[PDB]
RNA sequence: GGACCGGAGUGGACGCAUCACUGGUGUUCGGGUUGUCAUGCCAAUGGCACUGCCCGGUAGCUAAAUGCGGAAGAGAUAAGUGCUGAAAGCAUCUAAGCACGAAACUUGCCCCGAGAUGAGUUCUCCCUGACCCUUUAAGGGUCCUGAAGGAACGUUGAAGACGACGACGUUGAUAGGCCGGGUGUGUAAGCGCAGCGAUGCGUUGAGCUAACCGGUACUAAUGAACCGUGAGGCUUAACCU
RNA sequence: CGAUGUCGGCUCAUCACAUCCUGGGGCUGAAGUAGGUCCCAAGGGUAUGGCUGUUCGCCAUUUAAAGUGGUACGCGAGCUG
RNA sequence: AAUUCCUUGUCGGGUAAGUUCCGACCUGCACGAAUGGCGUAAUGAUGGCCAGGCUGUCUCCACCCGAGACUCAGUGAAAU
RNA sequence: ACACAGGUGGUCAGGUAGAGAAUACCAAGGCGCUUGAGAGAACUCGGGUGAAGGAACUAGGCAAAAUGGUGCCGUAACUUC
């Protein structure tokens, strides 16, 4: 129909060879309770670098 | 000596009293300065380096910025390498700007391209449009024919494809003079030249010419 | 192919944006904390911030310019009783983006979007 | 535009209304007429106060444009609608001996002079 | 880096009239013909602001007798002995381009004269 | 009727680029307009009718607007045209010996080019701690202590499918707002006055402002650690050691 | 003969030269100016209308230029039918 | 000519030319009256020819706004 | 087979616009429809605008465009009137 020979575990596995990038970007960690988030994200106390944030 | 730097500052309008308006190009020079004259024993020609411009302390670093501290504080654009002809050079106080071309009518003037992405055929390549009424069903733009006959099998490297265009060099080398201030750094040129005011520009003699 | 631009194109009509802003828009004076995409909310802080320039006025030709293309049932008072004039002597800056993760499970940029002084 | 199998008016005395363009010359092919240009012309109506022949076939210089006129100046001058006056084959200068319009001083071109050495306008 | 918009400027006049469309503004410019330096006179109604710097090109039509007549003139240009302000234009419009489908006295621009 | 030369005059075919010539397009701008619903009503402002409809157009773009050349020199040949001369006393363009010369060949002109791993040349910048273990040009572990630089975090574009890449993240200018400039449109939107009223006159050469670009601290643009360390394999003659 | 689409065109290219057109040289039955003709030379280059579904072939306009050939007398997993 | 092959036979008309189109000619290869003739008003998803009108079909392309593609996250095929 | 761009007989008939149970906007009343958010590439499907000429396109004005309605005035060849 559509290829020659089914396609072999090489072939397929290759996309595995640009798997490089760290996950995540290894987080923040917030200095004032130990909780850790994103680079420049909000914590789950309605904090950020030590002063409120957001009205809940 | 030397490939002299500058760039696009706009358009402008120069007259006659025959009758004819003239528009024009403004070029803005910022000169070059000597950082080495070069012997003879080396790749077997004489040359000279030079450099141009000044720029802001919190950039440039530190293995350009040692290259700019062996002769002076100006810094910043990178460096430029040319032959030398008919004379032979010092690099102690030495600077050139748009004096170079006080004997000099046609010039040739190097500068970079407007990015357009991977940018398609039918601008970049003229490959002609097709019928939008009667017939051509679903064929409306065709990239030419990759193939010269069905037989070979084979794509040639003597075609044109689409792919990344721009950021590129682009020039004009008959480009007339018109006019120059040796106070102002002013090069004012016939018609125009490849890119927008505020592009980057390099300009020598013509020499097709 | 696009040459330039000045502010985003976004998803739906012309005839849906200019509709959702003005209530949006409306939505802000109204409670002044929003949150929203962080690309709609920016294009939300391109026409808040103009309508509170307006709300310092007092002029015939100006206190009540285009009532139905920016309307309320509310605040179209307390605008100009307050709001406008808590901005009057500052020259821009009335707004915070306020830049967060995640809407749902998947991280798309999330604005909590607030005036630059609150009621309470 | 200006083309061949064309419409075009002509500027000559009793030319007529219905004339037409079929050759647009010069040297190495150029497709279209303006200012300056040379055509290969027919006559449709002729009339009655004429002076040249219906269907006859003969030279003549197009002297009015829609487009107008910029080349020697950079700045446009433009006419009302489209028209020629008539050339003579071996004997130099156009056929009118009276020649319509206000036409351009720019015209003084040394196989055309005597239009503008008539009774122009400028 | 200095002469950004200068060299755009320097070849500018210093005073030269804001007519608007609709007004009359009377020119008189100098030709050569390969022969003798000569004086001419061109009027009609204005169709443009000419609001573009030394970039400023003005547009003329005579439209007074026979069919048309357009001109195109450059603003700072040296080659030109007088223009003024001769006519006033009483017109609600930013172009003119509408006149070349007006003829007899409609095709006239009124002055209002208050 | 009436050539070639290298050197000028002026056009055709072609392409690429400019937006400054003029024109066009232009649903972030202004004016005009038909009908009806909503905002209680009015003065009016909005929704719907493809962007309802027609008239101009900033910024952006663009061809129909506009510019320009594919040349000389240099090197060296092929076809050809020839010299001087031996084999062949002479003769002979050829053998020995030497020339000139083509829309071709190589440069010269423009671009890319050292993975050219044939990894070339030349210059700038940074790192100057020590132990432990094995059957070890393999590595592995930890303490003491971290550079030049790169990314990430971002604000963003004239850079772009996504990546990548220029700009900016404070002795301040990346994007926005706010201001000021500069274009566009065409005389606020109310209030008087003229009139039988559609409408006109006065305030008003006005109002409104966005993309072009000059300000401004007003809003936004983390601390830092991971990658990259602690001087980096071998040898010859002479010197240092 | 278990797919082995048909005429011409639209369409986009590439090789040959027994060279059409361009560069160089000659023979000449060549006075200028052009032809007639062939030795070299492949870097580049060669019709718009009218009739036919057309290619062929005839007529108008007529050549810087409407040469001859190969690639299914190229050219349907592009298009037209 | 839905009828005559080479045949665009033959004379003319219009054309810029015209196997197209029209007026005609008539030793019609293989026109001919109910397996109808010949023609006329009205008539037709009417063939061809000529002109006017308007037109992005074309000359010859250029711009603007919608929905996908492209990025992320949920859901996720087949001939062979 | 499907929360399927399909099919399925009549009745009742408020205001403005219009001749109209065509058709523009709404009342009374009902719906808000089962992937979503950004980006603003080639390449397509669904729309808008084009200056000069002009059918030169194509077998062919195909398609698209202008025109488009109403009441009066006015209206040729030929005719079974």
């Amino acid at each position: 129909a559509v290829q020659q020979n089914k396609p072999t575990r090489s072939k397929r596995g290759m996309r595995r060879s640009h798997d490089a990038l760290t996950a995540v970007t290894s987080l923040s960690v917030d200095k004032t309770s130990g909780e850790k988030h994103l680079r420049h994200h909000i914590t789950a106390d309605g904090y950020y670098r030590g002063r409120k944030v957001i009205a809940k | 000596m030397i490939g002299l730097v500058g760039k696009k500052v706009g358009m402008t309008r120069i007259f006659t009293e025959d009758g004819v308006s003239i528009p024009v190009t403004v070029i803005e020079v910022e000169a070059n300065r000597v950082t080495q004259v070069k012997d003879l024993a080396n790749d077997g020609y004489r040359a000279i380096q030079v450099t141009t411009g000044a720029k802001k302390a919190n950039r440039v670093t530190k293995p350009e910025a040692g290259h700019f501290a062996k002769a002076g504080v100006e810094a910043g654009r990178g460096l430029w390498e040319f032959r030398l002809a008919e004379g032979e050079e010092f690099t102690v106080g030495q600077s050139i700007s748009v004096e170079l071309f006080a004997d000099v009518k046609k010039v040739d003037v190097t500068g970079t391209s407007k990015g357009k992405g991977f940018a398609g055929t039918v601008k970049r390549w003229n490959f002609r449009t097709q019928d939008a009424t009667h017939g051509n069903s679903l064929s409306h733009r065709v990239p030419g024919s990759i193939g010269q006959n069905q037989t070979p099998g084979k794509v040639f490297k003597g075609k044109k494809m689409a792919g990344q265009m721009g950021n590129e060099r682009v020039t004009v080398q008959s480009l007339d003079v018109v006019r120059v201030d040796a106070e102002r750094n002013l090069l004012l040129v016939k018609g125009a030249v490849p890119g927008a005011t505020g592009s980057d520009l390099i300009v020598k003699p013509a020499v097709k010419a | 192919m696009r040459h330039r631009k000045s502010g985003r194109q976004l998803n739906r009509n012309s005839s849906h944006r200019q509709a959702m802003f003005r209530n949006m828009a409306g939505s802000l004076v109204r409670h002044e904390i929003i949150k929203t995409t962080l690309p709609k909310a920016k294009e939300l802080r391109r026409v808040v911030e103009p309508l509170i320039t307006l709300a310092k006025t007092d002029s015939v030709a100006n206190r009540r310019l285009a009532f139905a293309r920016t309307r309320d049932n509310e605040i179209v008072a307390k605008l100009f009783n307050e709001l406008g004039p808590r901005f009057a002597s500052r020259a821009g800056g009335y707004t915070r983006i306020l830049k967060c993760g995640f809407r749902a499970g998947d991280n798309a940029p999330m604005a909590y979007i607030e005036l630059v002084d609150r009621s309470e | 535009m200006i083309q061949e199998q064309t419409m075009l008016n002509v500027a000559d005395n009793s030319g007529a209304r219905r004339v037409m363009c079929i050759k647009v010359l010069g040297g190495s092919h150029r497709r279209y007429a303006g200012v300056g240009d040379i055509i290969k012309i027919t006559i449709k109506e002729a009339i009655p106060r004429g002076k040249v022949k219906k269907g006859d076939v003969l030279k003549a210089v197009v002297v009015r444009t829609k487009k107008g006129v910029r080349r020697p100046d950079g700045s446009v001058i433009r006419f009302d609608g489209n028209a020629c006056v008539l050339l003579n084959n071996n004997s130099e200068q156009p056929i009118g001996t009276r020649i319509f319009g206000p036409v351009t001083r720019e015209l003084r071109s040394e196989k055309f002079m005597k239009i503008i050495s008539l009774a122009p306008e400028v | 880096s200095n002469i950004i918009k200068q060299l755009e400027q320097e070849q500018m006049k210093q005073d030269v009239p804001s007519f608007r469309p609709g007004d009359t503004v009377e020119v008189k410019v100098w030709v050569v013909e390969g022969s003798k330096k000569r004086l001419q006179a061109f009027e009609g109604v204005v169709i443009a602001i000419r609001n573009r710097g030394l970039h400023s090109a003005f547009t003329v039509r005579k439209i007074s007798n026979g069919e048309g007549v357009e001109r195109v003139f450059q603003t700072h240009s040296p080659v030109v002995d007088s223009i003024s302000v001769k006519r006033r234009g009483a017109v609600r419009k930013a172009k003119l381009y509408y006149l070349r489908e007006r003829t007899g006295k409609a095709a006239r621009i009124k002055e209002r004269l208050n």
